[PDB]
């Protein structure tokens, strides 16, 4: 009349905070370039949408 | 908290699959678990023993 109860779950292996995926859902993206315009004598680095 | 007092804690005996005479036996250096995720080849193991203390 013994009885045993058998437990299992899941957990986190201690080694995830290095080894581990991140699923990610991305959307429309932004182009954003640096330019390196030069007029007459002088040059000027800008960055601009 | 976590503690590192092992005056609190003790080993204990556990079922080995494999002991010396290739049966399943109660051991008191069972492997409980085995870790391989380094990039130079170490494994981190564990045991029902207390190992440094």
């Amino acid at each position: 009349e013994n009885t045993q109860l058998s437990e299992a779950y899941v957990e986190f292996a201690p080694d995830c905070t290095i080894d581990h995926a991140v699923a990610l859902k991305v959307h429309t993206a932004a182009l954003k370039v640096g330019l390196r315009i030069v007029y007459g004598n002088t040059t000027a680095h800008l960055d601009t949408f | 908290s976590i503690t590192d007092d092992f005056t609190l804690t003790s080993p204990y005996l556990g079922f080995c699959p494999y002991c010396r005479h290739s049966a399943p036996c109660f051991s008191p250096i069972k492997i409980e678990n085995v870790w391989d995720e380094s990039d130079d080849g170490s494994i981190r193991i564990q045991v029902s023993a207390q190992f440094g203390y």
